């Protein structure tokens, strides 16, 4: 449908995660349930873990 | 009655030499369509529902075809002649502006 193709990636520019003061802790924690389960899969597989789904 | 009384007067005289082969020209009709899918050809939802693969016209760029864009095609064989603007929901829109 039309209203879904255009809610597709447009590259939005980043204003950077290291530019939004204070909150350290919340950069990483969203960092380790969005991220890094997509990149790092084979260590999702050993260990026999389930991605968190959001 | 209204006596025969309908806008023009004076001046649609003169309008009536240009205006007679243009409009038995096929320039409109253009059955006022919008696209739901550019496939890197193009398609198009009529407003009726019924579905058809269309293609360039004259000599249109194709970077006017965009996502939920309308356009105008061809009365019979389907071909996009003339893009149009975007969506036919503004209109309760413009009666709010002063």
């Amino acid at each position: 449908d039309s209203r879904v193709k255009a809610m597709e990636v447009d590259e939005k520019p980043t204003e950077t995660y290291s530019d939004v003061g204070g909150l350290d802790k919340q950069i990483e924690e969203l960092v380790e349930a969005i991220v890094l389960p997509m990149k790092r899969a084979d260590k999702f597989k050993d260990m026999g873990i389930r991605a968190p789904k959001g | 009655g209204v006596k025969e009384s309908d806008t023009g007067l004076a001046p649609s005289h003169l309008w009536d030499i240009m205006g007679d082969r243009q409009r038995l020209g096929e320039e409109h009709p253009l059955q006022v369509a919008r696209c739901t899918k550019i496939i890197k050809k193009y398609v198009i939802n009529l407003k009726q529902i019924a579905k058809f693969v269309v293609g360039l016209g004259e000599r249109v760029s194709p970077t006017d075809i965009e996502e939920g864009m309308r356009v105008g095609v061809d009365r019979s064989k389907y071909n996009i002649e003339l893009p149009l603007p975007p969506r036919i929901d503004p209109s309760v829109t413009m009666m709010t502006v002063e």
